[PDB]
């Protein structure tokens, strides 16, 4: 095995190294893109050990109180 | 249902027999092709008679709703 | 004066000219959609317009790809 | 007719444009033959309808043959009259059969 | 040149996600990644067939001289 | 028609896989090894090259297993889904679903689960994935969110059916369960 | 045409300063406030000097790339044409299509999805 | 956002030319039976400055006006005019109060906002002066609902986003009160 | 059910409210037929195009001619140029007819 | 397609032959070239090249020393006439 | 019986502008991506929604 | 004096006298630009830009790319003018006289406190509400990438 092409289901570690020496533009492109999903799936670790999420922004119009109109309201009349 | 399945099994044999005439070979060539064809078209036969038996239970129930609708027009 | 099919005179006399006319015609349907979406103040219509631009883009590529292969065919002798 | 004339001069050395423009190339008489026939068909059709209080196969057969013969005798002059009459009688039967069958649909 | 038209429509169709990256939240982000993974297969396919390479087949051919003793 | 109890009109992806009957894995087992077998059988019916039997390349036997694996999963996925919709026998599943939903209500937790999606996106993710299995043959789509448009009445988990009194569950009223529509809009009717 | 070429060199130099080097923003806010502390804000002389500082802050940044355009021309030979097409498609595109997914992943992981204020 | 609509002035006079836009006046007034009210006469900068103080003083009246809209079932403009005057009168109350009690601090704030693109992050120093003066004359406290008390943005001691250009009057008034009031 | 008529800010536009009442009327179980929802559908198309309302304006323009009425004395005064919305025209007490600034906000 | 027939070549052949010094103005299929028209090497080449310019058919080196009659040339054009390939614009539009 | 069966199935009930099947199973606009309560024109209240029109499955 | 009309009158002329493929390509650009400009004013500014970035920036410079690989070979004036003048008589694509000659207005509302661009709404709907449209369009673009290679690549 002086320079043989590694077999992917027999030598997974050596198969990665072949495409890390001879095709640098392919190996390190995927690795940078791999951190995207990897960090996304690590969010549930952050929700408990670093800080909790912010409250959702009030982007639904004027917040309408969940009640009925107050009849007794007076003042600022005509 | 063995009466019906045997019918398909014979129909499957005839397809294999008709195939030989297409391929221009004696009808006694590789006799297993008749057994394989008979088993194959029995399998389609079993799944067909179920499909017809299943239809009858569906069609009659839809019929009942249709006769009521007809009686409204016939009134 | 459109019922006399006047637009056929305005088209060029090559296959590449036919391709242009189709894209102009499809562009007419997008400008109408943007007209309808904006006046109604509807963003569903503007989504349709975005899809029309994208879809009509792909059709342009496939047409020229066929034309380029077709044109290469005549000059495909490759003796030297 | 004028629009296709403009296309001949856009390109004529190309066989294709001249080939298919010949298919749609109406003659000089056909430019009068058709509007006369189509015009006469619509006048004769309605005129027979009023007397008969409603379109029938006989009224349409009469109109379609006379409208064809008037039309045919314009752009089919270089043919025997017997040939034109048979065609005019022939095209009358297509419309009579169409009207006997009730146009394209029986409707109600 | 022909392959520029697809990939340019891909990039120019990511504009809606730029101005709405917040409000769509996680759901838009997962959809966005799928919208690329489908287009990555297009990227993968052109990579393997070597469709981009100019290629040199018309020339640069060699052979080994072999004696033909009789 | 052979209807049954409607467990969940939009079953979740994690729950569909959980409720796989032992037969369902067998179906997945067949499909994963059926695809390599069908390639072999095709060579038996007619060889690709020549007139004699020749086993297909080992490389093809690897890809065919992958097709069978992602192919045989959906037959299991569709078989389990029909039990949720009520199209298939679900006596075994109804017992399991009612126990978990009752356990959820008893612990003052939502039956559906906490969500990262604002109330609109839950509604949006309901419409995209509901009934998607009817096209699962054509292209995949799954209900992976913890939304609440499951088309049920939660009071059907309150009354005690036969063989359930032993679980000794206590269920609070719906206005006190975390992550529910009725117990979320207490201050502003526009915001949860 | 020649004037068209060089306006791009100015524009692309300016765009690089706008996107990556903060645009007209000062190098140091301490020095920036000291200079603007000397001019009364009620006289228009303040707003003449303010524009000079912010534009000069953008100009120095844009100068370095205009210098860089000449700098690279005087130290790098020409690149064979066929390797230009095989460069962006095989190398630059996969990298630029990877940071386009690396950026949202990090921002969402720490709950920092940007908004327009 | 800045999309051409049919309700307000568009981007350029060419847009008005293509649309043949006419800007139409109405010379009438409200019918006599509808009671009269004095409209609020403040522009953008004063209101953005006083948006939270108007909220504190008029909180019960903002909600009733918006609740009336919901209960009008699409008939809001005719069925909530009486409620509409309550909000206007209460809003005029705060602007008048800020003019006779905290007049100096008020102008210092919204003049800072006019100086710095109306962005709330660019006038913290002119705002801390106004909040303290209002709390000592009108009992109105600025509050941003939804988050804890100690996470409100205007109380952050080291905000990450500071203005590029410091307002001079804001710095002078802050330092003038830096030693006098805040010994 | 999928959204239609979404305004430019993500919420319902002018004519969505009239669109919802059509959907509610049609899908309701109490109606034997769709005859009740005929006026509701006529209002939705009215909202989008105002065709009936524009017709009523055509008659009023046409009818004002036959009595000899002049649009100067019945019409609504308008200004056609956006730079000439002068403070004198706006009614400001001290205002003067100079052009207003619309070059840059 | 090849629209040339035998008569069409024969009819137009004479006009080219009427354009060169020929002993007799009567030329048909049986007429020779070197004998009847009294043409030597250089004289005969111009007429043969001239028919190449009108009939648009190239004569090879094999037939060069093997041409003896004018009927052969007329029959040769039919066996060797093709229409020049038309560009994509002319063919289909 | 064969004639009576085909008489029922081959009948085509009349559909006009008054009666036809619409496969809309809910009401849109309960939640909007942003600004859910806009001009307050959305009068339909989903808290008190009248029962919708259920489809009639003929095989059940 | 709408100067937009004059430009189209010119384009309605060079389209009739177009001879070679240079003229037809220039018709496409001379059609896009009146489209882009009339959209920049009037109706929608976002899609006036989205035209330029996609139409001109992707397809039109690909039109002239392939055209250089295709070929370069080779009534009167009163008829062309007569055709244009008669074609110009009627230019009302609609026939609702009330809808054309009557102006309208809309009333602004202050409810949408969350003002956002039209592109943000499109993203907020195309990526959530109508995700299937987006994922099919990606699938179509995938087909073209594989489609374009198989047609052209000889090997
Ligand atoms: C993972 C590695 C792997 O399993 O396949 C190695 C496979 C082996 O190739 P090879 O070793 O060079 O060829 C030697 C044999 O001739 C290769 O021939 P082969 O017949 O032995 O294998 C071809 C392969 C068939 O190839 C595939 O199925 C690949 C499917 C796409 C991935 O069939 C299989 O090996 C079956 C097992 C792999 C199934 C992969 C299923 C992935 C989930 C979807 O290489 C790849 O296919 C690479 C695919 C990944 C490309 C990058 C994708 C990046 C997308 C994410 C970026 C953004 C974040
Ligand atoms: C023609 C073109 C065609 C185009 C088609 C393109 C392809 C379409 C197919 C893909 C479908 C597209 C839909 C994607 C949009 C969904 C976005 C979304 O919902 O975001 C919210 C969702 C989070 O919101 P959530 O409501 O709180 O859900 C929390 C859990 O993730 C879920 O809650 P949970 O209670 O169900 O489970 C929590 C816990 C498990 O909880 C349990 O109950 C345990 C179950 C026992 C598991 C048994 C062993 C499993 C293996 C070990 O962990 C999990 O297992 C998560 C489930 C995902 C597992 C992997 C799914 C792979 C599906 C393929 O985002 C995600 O995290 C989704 C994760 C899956 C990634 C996307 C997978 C599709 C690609
Ligand atoms: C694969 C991993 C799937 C598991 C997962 O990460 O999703 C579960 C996670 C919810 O889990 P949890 O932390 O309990 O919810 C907190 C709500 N405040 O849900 C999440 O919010 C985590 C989001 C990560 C998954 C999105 C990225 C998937 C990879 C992209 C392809
Ligand atoms: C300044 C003015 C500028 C106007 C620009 C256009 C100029 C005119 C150009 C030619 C116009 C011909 C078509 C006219 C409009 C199309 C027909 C139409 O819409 O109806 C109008 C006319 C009469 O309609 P009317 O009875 O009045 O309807 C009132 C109902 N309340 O309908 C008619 O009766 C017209 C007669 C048509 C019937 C004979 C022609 C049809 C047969 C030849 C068709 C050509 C071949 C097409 C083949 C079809 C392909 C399958
Ligand atoms: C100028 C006016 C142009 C009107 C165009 C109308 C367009 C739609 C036409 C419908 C049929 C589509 C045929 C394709 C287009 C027709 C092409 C054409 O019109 O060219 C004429 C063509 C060639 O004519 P030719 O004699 O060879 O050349 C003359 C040169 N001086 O001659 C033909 O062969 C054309 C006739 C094709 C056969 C059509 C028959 C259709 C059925 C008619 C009879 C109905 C059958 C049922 C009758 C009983 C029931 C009613
Ligand atoms: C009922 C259909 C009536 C058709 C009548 C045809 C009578 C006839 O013989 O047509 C005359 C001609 C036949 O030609 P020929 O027999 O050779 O006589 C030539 C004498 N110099 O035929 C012709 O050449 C033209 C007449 C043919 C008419 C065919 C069109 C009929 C279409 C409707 C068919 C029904
Ligand atoms: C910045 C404006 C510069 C304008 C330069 C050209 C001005 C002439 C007017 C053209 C614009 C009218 C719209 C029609 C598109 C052009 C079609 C055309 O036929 O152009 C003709 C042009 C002039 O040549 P001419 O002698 O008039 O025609 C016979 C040539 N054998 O011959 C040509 O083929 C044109 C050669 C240059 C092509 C450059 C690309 C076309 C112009 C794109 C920018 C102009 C945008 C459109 C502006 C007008 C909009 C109506
Ligand atoms: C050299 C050879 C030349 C040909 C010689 C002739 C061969 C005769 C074969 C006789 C077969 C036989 O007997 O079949 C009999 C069986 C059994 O009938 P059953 O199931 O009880 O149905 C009851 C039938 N009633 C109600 C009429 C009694 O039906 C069959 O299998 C049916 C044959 C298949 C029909 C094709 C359509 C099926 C698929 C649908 C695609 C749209
Ligand atoms: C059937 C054949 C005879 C029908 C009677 C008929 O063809 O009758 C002569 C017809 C109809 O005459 P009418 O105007 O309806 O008679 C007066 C109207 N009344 C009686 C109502 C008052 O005339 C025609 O030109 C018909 C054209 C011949 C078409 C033949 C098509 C036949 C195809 C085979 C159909 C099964
Ligand atoms: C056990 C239950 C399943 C039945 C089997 C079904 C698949 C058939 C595989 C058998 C092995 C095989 O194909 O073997 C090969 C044989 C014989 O080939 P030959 O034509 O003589 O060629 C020469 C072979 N020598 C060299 C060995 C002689 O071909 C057949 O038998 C052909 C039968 C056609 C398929 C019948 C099934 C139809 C199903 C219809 C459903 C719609
Ligand atoms: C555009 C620029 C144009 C520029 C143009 C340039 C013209 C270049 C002129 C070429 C001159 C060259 O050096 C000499 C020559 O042609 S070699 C002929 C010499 N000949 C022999 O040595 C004996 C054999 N001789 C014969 O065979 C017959 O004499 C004959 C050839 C006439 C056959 O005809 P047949 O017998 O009647």
């Amino acid at each position: 095995a002086i320079g043989d092409y590694p077999v992917y289901y027999k030598q997974p570690i050596r198969w990665l190294s072949y495409h890390a020496h001879t095709r640098p533009h392919v190996f390190y492109a995927i690795a940078v893109a791999a951190l995207g999903p990897v960090f996304m799936m690590a969010t549930p670790l952050r929700r408990k050990f670093l800080y909790d999420d912010h409250e959702p922004l009030p982007a639904n119009g004027y917040p309408l109180p969940n009640r009925s109109r107050d009849k007794t309201l007076t003042g600022y009349d005509d | 249902m063995i009466a019906s399945l045997a019918g398909w099994g014979l129909f499957g044999v005839t397809v294999r027999a008709y195939q030989q005439g297409i391929r221009k070979v004696p009808f006694s060539y590789y006799p297993l092709g008749y057994v394989y064809s008979a088993l194959g078209w029995v399998a389609f036969g079993y799944g067909f008679n179920l499909w017809t038996e299943r239809n009858d239970k569906l069609l009659e129930k839809r019929v009942e709703k249709l006769k009521e609708s007809r009686n409204l027009r016939l009134s | 004066m459109d019922l006399i099919l006047l637009m056929l005179v305005a088209v060029g006399l090559n296959i590449i000219d036919i391709y242009i006319m189709i894209e102009i015609l499809i562009m007419g349907c997008t400008v109408n959609t943007i007209y309808s979406a904006s006046l109604d103040n509807d963003m569903i219509g503007l989504i349709y317009s975005l899809i029309q631009i994208i879809i009509a883009g792909v059709e342009s590529a496939i047409g020229l790809s066929i034309l380029v292969n077709y044109n290469r065919i005549r000059n495909s002798e490759e003796i030297e | 007719h004028f629009r296709r004339l403009m296309q001949y001069k856009k390109g004529s050395a190309r066989p294709g444009l001249a080939k298919y423009l010949n298919l749609f190339s109406l003659s000089k008489s056909q430019l009068i033959g058709f509007p006369v026939a189509l015009g006469a068909f619509s006048f004769l059709s309605h005129s027979f309808a009023n007397l008969q209080e409603g379109q029938t196969a006989t009224g349409e057969f009469a109109a379609s043959s006379i409208a064809s013969l008037i039309g045919l005798s314009i752009f089919r002059t270089k043919k025997p009259l017997s040939s034109n009459v048979a065609i005019a009688v022939g095209m009358g039967s297509l419309f009579g059969f169409l009207t006997w069958a009730g146009n394209f649909n029986l409707g109600d | 040149a022909l392959l520029f038209l697809p990939f340019d429509l891909e990039v120019s169709s990511m504009l809606p996600y730029i101005v709405s990256i917040y409000s769509v939240g996680i759901y838009g982000l997962i959809i966005f990644i799928l919208f690329l993974l489908i287009l990555i297969v297009g990227f993968i396919y052109e990579f393997n067939t070597k469709s981009l390479s100019i290629t040199t087949i018309l020339h640069k051919k060699n052979k080994a001289l072999v004696k033909n003793l009789y | 028609m052979e209807t049954y109890e409607l467990i969940d009109s939009d079953p979740k992806f994690s729950r569909v896989v959980r409720y796989f009957r032992p037969s369902d894995y067998l179906t997945w087992a067949l499909g994963t090894i059926g695809a390599p077998g069908l390639m072999v059988l095709f060579e038996k019916i007619e060889p690709a090259k020549g007139n004699t039997f020749k086993m297909p390349p080992p490389s093809i036997m690897r890809i065919a297993t992958t097709i069978g694996f992602f192919g045989g999963f959906y037959y299991a996925y569709t078989s389990s889904t029909k039990r949720f919709w009520g199209y298939s026998e679900n006596a075994k599943e109804v017992a399991k679903d009612r126990y978990e939903v009752k356990k959820a209500l008893s612990e003052k937790k939502s039956p559906y689960g906490s969500s990262l999606l604002n109330p609109y996106q839950q509604d949006m993710s309901a419409r995209n994935s509901t009934n998607s299995q009817l096209l699962l043959a054509i292209f995949p789509w799954f209900n992976v969110a913890n939304h609440q448009s499951h088309g049920i009445d939660l009071r059907k988990y309150y009354e005690v059916r036969d063989g359930e009194e032993n679980w000794n569950f206590t269920l609070p009223p719906l206005d006190q369960v975390k992550d529910l529509d009725v117990a979320q809009y207490k201050e502003y009717s526009n915001y949860p | 045409f020649f004037l068209s070429e060089y306006c791009s060199m100015v524009l692309m130099s300016t765009l690089t300063a706008i996107f990556f080097f903060g645009g007209y923003l000062p190098f140091s806010n301490t020095i920036h406030h000291l200079i603007l502390n000397l001019f009364d804000q009620h006289s228009i002389y303040y707003f003449i000097i303010e524009g000079i500082l912010l534009s000069g802050y953008l100009a120095i940044k844009a100068n370095f790339f205009m210098f860089s355009f000449v700098w690279i021309r005087a130290a790098a030979p020409r690149l064979r044409y066929d390797l230009l097409i095989l460069f962006c498609w095989y190398v630059l595109l996969p990298i630029v299509f990877a940071i386009v997914v690396f950026a949202p992943g990090i921002l969402y992981c720490f709950d920092a999805l940007p908004v327009i204020i | 956002s800045s999309t051409h609509t049919n309700d307000s002035l568009n981007s350029s006079n060419y847009v008005d030319k293509l649309k043949d836009t006419h800007f139409v006046f109405e010379n009438d007034k409200l019918p006599s039976e509808i009671p009269d009210v004095e409209e609020v006469g403040a522009t953008t900068a004063p209101l953005l400055s006083a948006a939270y103080f108007i909220g504190a003083k008029c909180q019960d009246y903002n909600d009733d006006f918006m609740l009336c809209q919901k209960e009008a079932k699409g008939n809001g403009p005719i069925d909530c005019l009486k409620e509409g005057r309550r909000v206007t009168r209460c809003a005029s109350g705060v602007l008048k109060d800020l003019n006779t009690h905290c007049s100096d601090e008020f102008r210092l704030h919204w003049q800072c906002l006019s100086f710095s693109n109306l962005e709330y992050k660019n006038c913290r120093k002119a705002e801390s002066l106004l909040n303290k003066c209002v709390f000592e004359k009108m009992n109105l406290v600025k509050k941003i609902p939804g988050i804890p008390e100690d996470r409100q943005i205007h109380l952050k001691q080291n905000p990450v986003l500071k203005p590029v250009a410091l307002h001079q009057d804001s710095e002078v008034a802050f330092k003038k009160a830096q030693n006098e009031n805040s010994i | 059910a999928p959204l239609q008529q979404v305004g430019r800010h993500g919420g319902p536009n002018k004519c969505f409210g009239e669109f919802q009442r059509v959907v509610e009327c049609m899908t309701n179980a109490k109606h034997d037929s769709y005859e009740p929802c005929n006026n509701l559908k006529n209002d939705y198309l009215e909202c989008r195009k105002h065709k009936v309302e524009r017709y009523k304006a055509f008659l009023m323009q046409k009818h004002a001619e036959e009595l000899g009425k002049d649009p100067e004395e019945i019409g609504a005064p308008f200004v056609r140029k956006r730079r000439f919305l002068t403070s004198k025209t706006l009614g400001l007490v001290d205002g003067d007819d100079y052009e207003i600034g619309v070059e840059k906000i | 397609a090849s629209t040339l027939t035998k008569e069409d070549v024969l009819t137009r052949s004479v006009s080219v032959l009427r354009g060169f010094e020929v002993k007799t103005k009567d030329i048909d299929l049986q007429t020779t070239f070197v004998q009847d028209l009294g043409m030597d090497s250089l004289d005969l080449n111009d007429a043969l090249v001239a028919l190449e310019e009108e009939f648009d058919v190239v004569f090879d080196d094999k037939t060069a020393n093997e041409i003896k009659t004018v009927g052969e040339v007329v029959d040769f054009v039919l066996a060797n006439y093709l229409p020049t390939e038309q560009s994509i614009n002319h063919t289909i539009r | 019986s064969t004639a009576d069966l085909y008489g029922l199935i081959s009948f085509t009930p009349k559909r006009d502008i008054h009666h036809y099947v619409i496969r809309v199973d809910e009401v849109p606009g309960k939640h909007f991506p942003t600004n859910t309560t806009g001009n307050f024109g959305n009068t339909v209240d989903f808290e008190n929604l009248e029962p919708r029109r259920k489809p009639i499955n003929p095989y059940l | 004096m709408n100067l937009e009309i004059l430009d189209l009158s010119i384009l309605g002329f060079y389209s009739l006298i177009s001879s070679n493929s240079f003229e037809s390509i220039a018709i496409l650009v001379a059609t896009i630009m009146p489209v882009i400009t009339e959209l920049w004013y009037n109706y929608s500014q976002l899609f006036a830009l989205l035209y330029t970035l996609i139409y001109v920036g992707a397809v039109v410079i690909l039109f002239v790319f392939i055209l250089s690989v295709i070929n370069e070979k080779e009534s009167g004036l009163f008829i062309l003018i007569l055709v244009l003048l008669l074609d110009d008589l009627d230019d009302n694509e609609s026939n609702d006289n009330d809808y054309n000659n009557v102006y309208i207005t809309d009333y602004a509302d202050w409810f949408n406190n969350y003002n956002e661009s039209d592109l943000s709404v499109i993203g907020n709907l195309l990526f959530t509400e109508y995700a299937l449209l987006l994922l099919i369009i990606s699938f179509i673009l995938l087909m073209s990438i594989i489609g374009l290679i198989l047609i052209v690549k000889k090997d």
